[PDB]
């Protein structure tokens, strides 16, 4: 629009290439006015702020993508609470937790106790679909 | 992310900078005008002709590493405020409720917490119980879990004052 | 026991789950209406640029 | 001190820029 | 010649009906607690059938200001009735071409109307924080068909204007 | 721009060497932010236990 109704620019695609030009951080024809320059200091840095948010974000992923391994052990079950955990309804596991001395055990065998729904199932295969 | 006031100190300097390319290119006796100067100075602020005076093309230089590291700064800080995400409290002390005005507070409107902040000596709890006294509107609740129903619709701008071990037995369900 | 251990709350001891949320529109939009504010601006001074040199060589001749 | 050390080589390059211009308008003066 | 311009006012019809239909019905859609669809005016979701007007703006400042904007779509519907009035001037000017500057002053006017239009999209996209309705994307083909005929009116402005240069020198 | 053979690829020899330096300059001051922003000092006897 603009740089017609004031040259280089004049085409549409000449036009369409310096949008382009101005959206990526490289660039081609330069142009010479004073509304075009500031069109493309506003859409310039505006896009510049965008690819270095897609950087950031990207990066914030992958820092993401790389964290912390899954659960190895009973203290791992104790530092989280969002993966749930269950034994056999009834059976020598349940006397085990439940007469146990260790405070983690305890508190496990209590988190157990006291979820909702019941984590407990009847057979191996209701474990298994569980 | 970064700054707060900072960017307009690059501003300034972005026109301080345009104002020595200035002087440097239309002092000699091409790449003259002030416009086209302060052009320039806008490709080299972001990365997209250039002077051929040999003097402040170092002027140049040396603002185009300077947004570089601003650029690698901001890219660095963004990421920063990506990764980790550590949502903080706005109130920490009994002092902060005094601080501002916004977030209002109340007690229960009968009981011995009345008649503690009521008979208070101390001008922190003085000014708490002229602002209870005088809040528009009522912020005394009728019963407890009115209060923390209260707190649960306030969205951060209502709270409530209690007992500790009820509020971390709250806390705790 | 009556407090942490009897309550439903895990709390000070998950911390991060990672936070599976891509990118809100909140950090872009107001970047949007800068970007149409200065659209706007530019439009208004390049046509009233044009209509000044209009009236400048209306009055020149 | 970004801004320090661009506020350092800001007014060196200038008072480079002045001094050259000195002795080229010195030499013109002198020659032309 | 008149070919162009016949094809610029049906792009400007064609516009205007997809604008109307983006204010009409199905511009969004989201699942409340079911799917159910919404033309910026009211909601209707999939008991199943019955119609509300569920754009209730109440339950910083800017968040106010942006609640403000968002409430009844001033923007889109300020877009559209500019569009209107750009079409006006652009089937005024068709028929009777006196004056050679008011197909410029409508074009521009007609791209200021659609950069408000896409203002208004990126408004009504702001508050939505799943799927989305089709009006949406009619209200966008709109969008780029008017700038598509904003593009092909000042392709045949400067084409008179250099016809003009030429017959006057 | 140059237009020799010799020249431009010591340009893409240089070039591309300082483009993997400053990406990693801020790649590493990206982690350094990230370190920055990290976990808090000691506030209870578990935080003694955990470290
Ligand atoms: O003496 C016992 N010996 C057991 C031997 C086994 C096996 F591994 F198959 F040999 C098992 N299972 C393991 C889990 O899946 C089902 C079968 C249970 C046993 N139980 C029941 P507990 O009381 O739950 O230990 C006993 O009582
Ligand atoms: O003797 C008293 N003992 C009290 C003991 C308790 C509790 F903590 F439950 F043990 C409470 N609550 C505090 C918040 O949760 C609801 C009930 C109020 C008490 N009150 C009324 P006050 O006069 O307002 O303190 C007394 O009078």
């Amino acid at each position: 629009l603009v740089s017609r109704f004031s040259s280089n620019e004049f085409g549409i695609f000449n036009s369409l290439w310096f949008s382009l030009g101005a959206f990526m951080q490289q660039g081609d024809i330069s142009p010479r006015s004073l509304s075009g320059r500031i069109v493309g200091g506003v859409w310039w840095f505006f896009t510049l702020i965008i690819i270095s948010s897609y950087t950031a974000n990207l990066a914030a992923f992958l820092t993401v993508e790389r964290m912390v391994s899954p659960i190895e052990s009973a203290e791992d079950l104790a530092k989280q609470t969002e993966i749930a955990y269950g034994t056999l309804e009834a059976g020598s596991t349940k006397e085990f937790f439940r007469r146990s001395k260790i405070a983690v055990f305890e508190k496990m065998w209590t988190y157990m106790k006291s979820a909702e729904p019941s984590v407990f199932v009847r057979t191996t295969e209701e474990g298994m679909i569980r | 992310p970064l700054a707060y006031e900072i960017w307009m100190c690059i501003v300034f300097a972005y026109i301080g900078v345009s104002v020595v390319l200035f002087l440097v290119s239309r002092f000699s006796p091409n790449e003259f005008g002030i416009f086209n100067s302060l052009w320039f100075s806008l490709g080299a602020f972001m990365r997209q002709i250039s002077p051929r005076s040999l003097s402040g093309r170092i002027v140049g230089g040396v603002w185009w590493f300077f947004t570089l590291i601003i650029i690698s700064s901001y890219t660095a800080n963004l990421a920063a405020f990506l990764t980790v995400e550590r949502m903080v409290s706005p109130i920490e002390s009994a002092e902060d409720l005094s601080k501002q005005t916004e977030i209002a507070y109340g007690t229960l409107d009968s009981g011995s917490t009345k008649e503690f902040f009521r008979r208070s000596k101390i001008a922190v709890f003085d000014k708490m119980w002229t602002y209870m006294r005088s809040a528009e509107p009522s912020v005394f609740v009728r019963t407890t879990a009115e209060g923390v129903a209260r707190v649960r619709k306030s969205k951060g701008k209502y709270a409530y004052l209690l007992e500790s071990t009820m509020n971390e037995y709250i806390e705790q369900r | 026991k009556w407090w942490y251990d009897k309550g439903e709350c895990g709390a000070k001891d998950s911390g991060s789950k990672e936070k599976t949320s891509a990118l809100s529109l909140s950090n872009v939009a107001g970047v949007f209406y800068i970007l149409v504010g200065g659209l706007g601006l530019a439009m208004l001074v390049a046509l009233i640029e044009f209509c000044y040199k209009s009236r400048a060589e209306a009055k020149r001749m | 001190g970004v801004f320090y050390i661009l506020i350092g080589g800001l007014g060196l390059a200038m008072l480079v820029a002045l001094i050259e211009f000195c002795y080229k308008s010195r030499s013109e003066s002198k020659r032309m | 010649r008149g070919v162009q311009m016949l094809l610029t006012t049906v792009g400007a019809f064609a516009a205007f009906s997809l604008m109307t239909i983006a204010v009409g019905t199905d511009y969004w859609l989201y699942s409340r607690g079911v799917m159910t669809h919404s033309g910026l005016w009211r909601t209707c979701c999939l008991f199943k059938g019955l119609c509300k007007q569920i754009d209730h703006f109440p339950e910083d400042t800017a968040e106010y200001f942006l609640r403000a904007v968002r409430a009844s779509s001033i923007f889109p519907i300020l877009s559209v009735i500019l569009l209107f009035m750009g079409g006006l001037c652009i089937a005024a000017s068709e028929f009777y071409k006196t004056r050679h500057n008011i197909i410029l002053s409508a074009g521009i006017f007609f791209v200021s109307a659609g950069l408000s239009n896409i203002i208004g999209i990126i408004v009504y996209i702001s508050a939505n924080a799943y799927s989305y309705g089709w009006s949406f994307y009619f209200g966008a083909l709109s969008f780029i068909i008017a700038e598509m005929v904003g593009v092909l009116a000042v392709h045949m402005f400067i084409d008179r204007h250099k016809q003009l240069r030429a017959t006057a020198r």
